[PDB]
């Protein structure tokens, strides 16, 4: 019930359009968070250390 | 901010501090030897009991002379319930 | 159930699943087996 | 239905087995009467009871 | 696709070689085309394996003979596995069962292999 | 597809499925949300119940219990997000008989 | 090229919207059917620039 | 000279087990492990870096560039896991009231 | 034998899909069709004539089973 | 919207067309009428057999621009579709084995 | 040579049923059971007779029929002594390559255990003098499938002494 480690999904369940009409791309809300999640684990390590 | 990673953290990092060596003495070097010799001697005890083969090829004249022999120990069925009897 | 068959994508036990059809062949149920000669 | 710009939904079937049982128990000639309290439906309207 | 009983009983060559005879003969008599082209390994393994049989000397026997040969080893005490290989060998000569057969300590009795060998030649 | 600028199909929603539930059209429904809207074929490892990929099952390195099954793609998708939410759904097949 | 003539003349036709690259000697189909979000995909996606996807 | 193996056998699901996976079994599910924040790489042509999110060894999303882990393309490819590692272990919402 | 005579719509439909689908796989014909290019309408003439080789499976809530033929079941 | 009604008890189909509706009483109350557009686009796959290869061969010959034809072909050996708009329907039609 | 029982559930397509369902049920288990080595059991060469064959389903999916058969095919499997007479499809230098007529060359019989003057230079000699003869010891099944043969086993040759030929 206590989670130490986080499945990433496949890129199936998050899909990624490459709109070239601008230097950006359209992406789900689940790889911010699992973006912002990595980021908050590299900053605890980074404090830690 | 934190710098990012490119490759992942090693399976089994290094660390500074290794074990304390085991401690000597014929006193340990005695209790290795009898938790050796326990190991050997009850794994042939008849209260180790080994899978039962099964599904045998045939049968031949050598079976009497590879026939595996060893005396079996007789439980207290007094102390024991009926229901472990054969 | 009916809405984990649908889910699962698999004939729903009511309707027309709920029984099952056989075929109407020409056979021989237990045909004649052949006799060991060496057993 | 009304005839006043209602969209309805065609669907063909793609299936041998799929068809015959719309065509059985989805036939129109077979379910001229309602499950609630057996009246038909599929009977005549304005223009024809006149 | 799972097997119940590998070894449930076994069989001389004379009762692999009619299964053969009867398969071949049925084929050749209601040969199909498309379900032979669609596997030929078949009609390879069974011509290959009649050849084989045809090859050795189990020809020439029928299920009386079997028959009477399992009756007369029945008195001789001798063990299925060696029984088999006799009637699947058929060995005319004497050192067959001296030496190639195994289990001869105690069961030749130099007196029996005359017996095993008029039995196996009738 | 939904629009039909974007060249979308229609909808056979739940009131849909229900008149087709209530006319006991088995193999109709079957055809109509499993066959011709989402149909697709997976691989299942009967082993440990998981998803595998070309008849492999990562989790057991092994392939003799891994075997095909029809599923519908909507589902293999619920089946997916609920791994990632650690809801790990075990599929313990078996024969059709 | 097409795999059962090994033509090189494959063309991209719709045919009643549906994408198809099909051989134009033979007719064969090559590929079939494409992905493209929907407009609840279009609208539930945010999107991120490269300034801060690329890093 | 050749094994018996069987094809296809028609397996029907007869029912659904559900479960949880600790984390030794999440690893051994999951094929590589993402530590990367970033999502792309700093090259003009955009690839997507390796170890990281949005990686093609847990599957694909785009037609041009296939599945780096088995060799097919989108329409075939039923994608792959990951498994990222916490510094500090958290309460799962889901399961907080259990 | 205690379940009701009558073939019901659901068994007709099933039967009459099987048998269109078995004709559409190159099935044998046992009524020699007219110009009848439709695998449904020759299930349906089978259907009438009473030649359809299946046999409807039967089975009860407890688990038994029951064997019914198309030509001993009633149609309408 | 979700995956359990929006995905899984009501989904999107597809052989199907949306289309306004008019009254026609010379038509009996078992049948309905379709429009040649959407009868062309809307297919249906019929397995070659021993009945219906003529009228199979006929409307290949016919082909997609006709009414009455077809518009994809797939072998029974190789499951490669074959488009009639390209190439000579003759063959094809000529060379349709059962299955 | 021995009997195995199998249970196996064949599927028959439609246009074979104008056939007899016992002899289309016999032909699809030969033709699935013919040169194929089941793991554990050994090389099926053919159908030796069925023995039980319950109802015919149909499902309602591909629409064929499928029937689950009990039937009994022989298989090529010693029991670890058996004598068999083959012969000498080549020889290689770590040992000959002996295959039984026809049937299959997969015997690697080990030179180990004969009398002390054993040897293989190439030239496919036998042995030195002082229809070949094979005892079967063990057997050895291995799987093929290991990504996204099988059957070798042991020969043994004594001092069989062989009065006819060296
Ligand atoms: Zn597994
Ligand atoms: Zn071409
Ligand atoms: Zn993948």
């Amino acid at each position: 019930l206590i989670l130490t480690r986080l499945l990433v999904p496949p890129l199936c369940i998050r899909p990624s359009v490459v709109s070239d009409l601008k230097s950006g791309t359209n992406e789900d809300d689940l790889t911010m968070k699992l973006t912002e999640i990595i980021f908050l684990n590299d900053v605890i390590k980074k404090h830690r250390i | 901010l934190p710098d990012v990673v490119l490759k992942p953290p090693p399976l089994f990092p290094d660390t500074d501090y290794k074990p304390v060596p085991l401690k000597t003495g014929e006193g340990e070097e005695y209790m290795l030897a009898l938790k050796q010799e326990l190991r050997e001697t009850m794994k042939r005890m008849p209260y180790f009991i080994e899978t039962p083969e099964e599904r045998q090829d045939i049968e031949r004249y050598s079976k009497r002379y590879m026939k595996v022999y060893k005396e079996e120990w007789i439980p207290d069925w007094r102390r024991l319930p009926r229901e472990m009897m054969p | 159930g009916v809405s984990e068959c649908i889910i699962m994508g698999i004939p729903m036990n009511i309707g027309t699943g709920l029984f099952k059809l056989l075929h109407k062949a020409d056979r021989d149920p237990n045909p004649p087996k052949r006799p060991l000669i060496f057993d | 239905a009304d005839f006043d710009g209602d969209e309805m939904n065609l669907h063909l079937p793609q299936t041998e087995e799929a068809k015959a049982e719309a065509l059985v128990l989805m036939g129109t000639k077979a379910n001229l009467v309602t499950p609630r309290n057996g009246e038909p439906l599929i009977a005549a309207i304005q223009d024809f009871l006149t | 696709m799972e097997v119940k009983d590998a070894n449930s009983a076994l069989l001389s060559n004379y009762e692999v070689f009619q299964l053969l005879t009867d398969l071949k003969e049925q084929r050749k008599e209601s040969g199909k085309n498309k379900h032979s082209s669609g596997q030929q390994n078949l009609n390879t393994i069974t011509y290959e394996t009649l050849k084989y049989i045809s090859k050795t000397p189990c020809r020439h026997q029928s299920p009386e003979i079997v028959r009477e040969f399992l009756t007369a080893l029945k008195s001789h005490k001798l063990t299925k596995a060696e029984k088999l290989q006799l009637l699947n060998h058929r060995p005319v000569t004497a050192v067959e069962i001296q030496l190639m057969v195994e289990e001869s300590e105690e069961r030749l009795t130099e007196e029996q292999i005359e017996a095993l060998l008029h039995t196996v030649t009738s | 597809t939904e629009g039909r600028s974007r060249d979308g199909g229609l909808r056979l929603g739940e009131m849909e499925r229900d008149c087709l539930i209530g006319y006991g059209a088995s193999m109709l429904l079957l055809e109509r949300l499993m066959i011709s809207s989402d149909a697709f074929e997976v691989d299942v490892c009967g082993q440990c119940g998981l998803l595998g990929y070309s008849g492999w099952c990562h989790y057991c390195k092994s392939s003799c219990h891994v075997s095909s099954l029809r599923i519908p793609y909507a589902c293999k998708l619920l089946f997916q997000e609920l791994q990632s939410m650690n809801i790990i759904p075990r599929l313990k097949l078996s024969k059709y008989n | 090229r097409c795999p059962d003539c090994g033509s090189t003349e494959l063309v991209e036709d719709s045919h009643y919207s549906q994408s198809q690259l099909v051989c134009s000697d033979c007719g064969c189909v090559v590929t079939e059917g494409v992905l493209t979000t929907t407009f609840s995909d279009e609208g539930n996606l945010r999107e991120v620039t490269y300034s801060r996807s690329t890093g | 000279k050749e094994q018996f193996r069987e094809t296809d056998v028609a397996k029907k699901i007869s029912h659904i087990c559900f479960g949880m996976k600790s984390p030794e079994e999440m690893r051994q599910q999951a094929h590589i492990q993402v530590v990367s924040k970033n999502l792309y790489s700093q090259d003009n042509q955009h690839a997507p870096l390796l170890y990281g999110v949005l990686d093609h060894r847990m599957g694909t999303s785009e037609k041009d560039r296939p599945c780096e882990t088995c060799g097919k393309n989108l329409a075939d490819c039923l994608g792959h896991y990951g498994y990222i590692d916490l510094e500090l272990p958290c309460f799962h919402v889901g399961y907080f009231r259990a | 034998r205690i379940t009701t005579p009558y073939m019901t719509k659901y068994e007709r439909a099933r039967v009459l899909g099987t048998r269109a689908l078995q004709i559409a796989m190159c099935a044998p014909v046992m009524v020699e069709l007219e110009g009848e290019t439709d695998p449904l309408l020759i299930a349906m003439k089978e259907l009438k004539a009473r030649k359809i080789p299946i046999i409807i499976r039967r089975y009860l809530p407890d688990g038994s089973y029951e064997d019914w033929g198309v030509d001993e079941l009633i149609i309408t | 919207q979700g995956r359990f009604r929006g995905n899984l008890s009501g989904k999107r189909v597809d052989f199907s067309g949306r289309t306004v509706i008019s009254p026609d009483p010379n038509l009996r109350i078992d049948e309905v009428a379709v429009p040649v557009h959407v009868a062309k686009i809307l297919t249906f796959p019929e397995k070659v057999n021993k009945a219906n290869i003529n009228f199979l061969r006929k409307l290949v010959q016919n082909g997609p621009e006709v009414h009455p034809g077809a518009n994809f072909i797939q072998q029974r050996h190789t499951q490669m579709k074959r488009f009639l708009k390209y190439g000579n329907r003759e063959k094809m039609a000529q060379e349709l084995k059962y299955g | 040579f021995v009997l195995v029982e199998m249970v196996d559930t064949v599927r028959i397509p439609p246009w074979q049923f104008e056939r007899k369902l016992n002899d289309s049920i016999a032909e699809e288990l030969n033709k699935k059971l013919a040169n194929k080595v089941v793991y554990n059991v050994g090389l099926c060469i053919c159908l030796f007779d069925i023995t039980k064959l319950e109802d015919a389903y149909v499902f309602p999916g591909d629409g064929a029929s499928h029937t689950k058969v009990h039937f009994r095919c022989v298989v090529f499997h010693p029991f670890l002594d058996e004598i068999l007479i083959g012969k000498i499809k080549g020889c290689s230098p770590e040992g000959v390559h002996v295959s039984l007529g026809f049937f299959d060359d997969i015997l690697i019989p080990p030179e180990s255990l004969q009398q002390p003057a054993k040897f293989d230079e190439a030239e496919q000699v036998w042995v030195w003098e002082y229809g070949e003869e094979i005892r079967f010891r063990v057997v050895d099944e291995s799987f093929v499938d290991t990504s996204p043969y099988t059957l070798v086993g042991s020969i043994s040759e004594p001092g069989l002494g062989l009065l006819s030929w060296w």
